[PDB]
């Protein structure tokens, strides 16, 4: 349900230690990557220190190395405490709104405002309902319900018999009164009453009583970024456009009156601020006017952290016509700090494609491992892991219970790995269209 | 003469009347306020011919006749 195995679904945080850093090399799924995982842990816990202002480290490496691994490890090593925000940096050339502002949006949601306060809440079992409408109307009528330990009877206003009968409250339900608003909220059903219910379905859960006091107060903590306060400050009720994108342009002195605000909150201790983390992938797909932004919204006392992950090398800026080291230009070169990775080592493809076969729960024998490594070798790490769901599945065919080498030697014939299709792209020019000819045999 | 007492007509705030600890709900069986769960057993289990003693602590006791 929801769970489907991804490519990412291993990793359950970063795995170093968090008490002298250092990298041990086979936890929670990262495996392998010593240094880098260390750089990150320095960032990781420079971010949830939180007296740094937004600063831009690049992982840069090349292709198929571990570095979106790295990322999603400091997204789980954080829990849903400090918001990370991803942004595959092709989101951002939209048309209901311009290009710049889309990224300013981008930097706004990493700023969440964390505040505290209470409820009073009431759950229990109805007993009874009973209602004085008698031609009457909603004006009086008792309410008695129980926990396992309290029992009480409440008369009710008029504002409160039109949100009994709008929930339609029946003798047996499980409801939560919010006090201060006037919602109920059905938990469920009570067991002990499964006989009064005749409309229902045959397959009905059904809980039990309330365990404790009937009146008690709750501490619940929200936490929304800055982009909210901004969506909602914008038009009659506009919090609705954050669910469907139709905000527009915002002008920016909403912008700079709620950045006095959430001054004024912290000043008088109603509020505190968390920085959040901002993790534009695919960094070299911006032209050099975002970069001429990123430059200067990276000063402000409310900037995140950005991570950001490139793969190219000397290779051309959007925009313009000069190239450059790993697609960026170099004065905002000057601002980032940059990590490279490596190329993995046989034993560690080894054990990646270990994890990787025990997350899918693939049974492998050791001979169809290591020619499943040798594959690795030399066709990289997505193409072997894509084999094992298909050995899988071919041993599946013939009523098999583990995987063997004649279940590889079979995935690794019908699909070809990408060194080969380029063989296959060269070998067979005359009939693929190049740019201009098509022969037909 | 001697009818210049008067009553009034304002919200009540009801307290307990076990303790006198502020207390929000009542009960069907005794109709007594009280605060907690702790006295909410010592309510259900205490002995007969007290319970009426509380409300006529109180007052409106209406004993029989
Ligand atoms: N240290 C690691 N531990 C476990 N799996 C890894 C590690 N490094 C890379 N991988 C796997 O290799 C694949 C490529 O990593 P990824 O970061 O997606 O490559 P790229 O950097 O090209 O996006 C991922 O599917 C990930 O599962």
């Amino acid at each position: 349900g929801l769970n489907l195995i991804a490519a990412h679904s291993h990793i359950r945080g970063l795995g170093v230690d968090a008490d002298t850093l250092e990298p041990r090399p086979s936890s929670q799924g990262l495996v392998g990557q010593e240094k880098a995982r260390k750089a990150a842990a320095v960032v990781l816990e420079m971010i949830k220190q939180g007296k740094i202002a937004g600063r831009a480290v690049l992982i840069a490496g090349p292709p198929s190395t571990g570095k979106t691994a790295i990322a999603m490890g400091m997204a789980q090593s954080l829990g849903q405490d400090v918001p990370f925000t991803t942004l595959a940096a092709s989101e951002i050339f939209s048309l209901e709104m311009s290009k710049t502002e889309a990224l300013t949006q981008a930097f706004r949601k990493s700023i969440g405002v964390r505040i505290k306060e209470e409820s009073e809440i009431m759950e229990g079992e109805v007993v009874e309902i009973q209602i004085d409408r008698s031609t009457g109307g909603a004006k009086q009528g008792k309410l008695t319900i129980k926990t396992t330990d309290m029992e009480a009877i409440y008369d009710m206003g008029s504002k409160m018999i039109d949100a009994m009968t709008k929930e339609r409250v029946m003798a047996g339900d499980i409801i939560s009164i919010d006090k201060s608003s006037g919602k109920i909220t059905k938990l469920g059903r009570s067991y002990a009453r499964s006989r009064d219910y005749d409309a229902m379905g045959v397959d009905t859960k059904f809980l039990q009583c309330p365990e404790g006091e009937l009146q008690k107060r709750k501490e619940v903590v929200h936490t929304v970024s800055l982009h909210e306060i901004d969506v909602i400050n914008s038009r009659t009720q506009g919090f609705l456009a954050l669910f469907s994108g139709d905000t527009g342009e915002i002008r920016s002195e909403i912008r700079d009156q709620i950045n006095t605000k959430v001054a004024e909150w912290k000043e008088e201790g109603k509020a505190e601020i968390v920085p959040g983390v901002l993790f534009i992938d695919e960094v070299h797909m911006l032209d050099i006017e975002c970069f001429s932004y990123i430059n200067r919204a990276l000063e402000s006392d409310l900037a995140p952290i950005v991570i950001m992950a490139s793969n190219r090398g000397v290779s051309r800026i959007r925009g313009t016509d000069y190239k450059s080291p790993h697609g960026l230009p170099l004065d905002f070169l000057d601002r980032v700090v940059i990590i490279n990775t490596h190329p993995y080592t046989p034993d560690e493809l080894r054990q990646i494609l270990s994890i990787r076969a025990q997350e899918e729960e693939v049974d492998l024998t050791p001979d169809a491992l290591a020619l499943l490594t040798k594959i690795g070798q030399e066709a990289g790490l997505r193409y072997a892991s894509n084999l094992i769901t298909t050995s899988q599945l071919i041993a599946a065919k013939r009523r098999a219970k583990q995987v063997g080498v004649e279940d590889v030697q079979r995935s690794f014939k019908l699909f070809y790995d990408p060194a080969r299709s380029v063989r296959f792209v060269q070998e067979s020019e005359k009939r693929l269209i190049g740019n201009d000819g098509v022969v037909d045999f | 003469t001697n009818i210049e007492s008067a009553p009034s007509l304002a919200p009540m705030k009801h307290y307990c009347d076990v303790t006198g600890l502020p207390a929000p709900y009542l009960d069907p069986k005794t109709r007594l306020r009280y605060h907690n769960k702790e006295i909410f057993a010592m309510i259900r289990n205490l002995p007969q011919g007290m319970g009426e003693q509380f409300l006529e602590a109180r007052g409106a006791h209406t004993v029989l006749k």
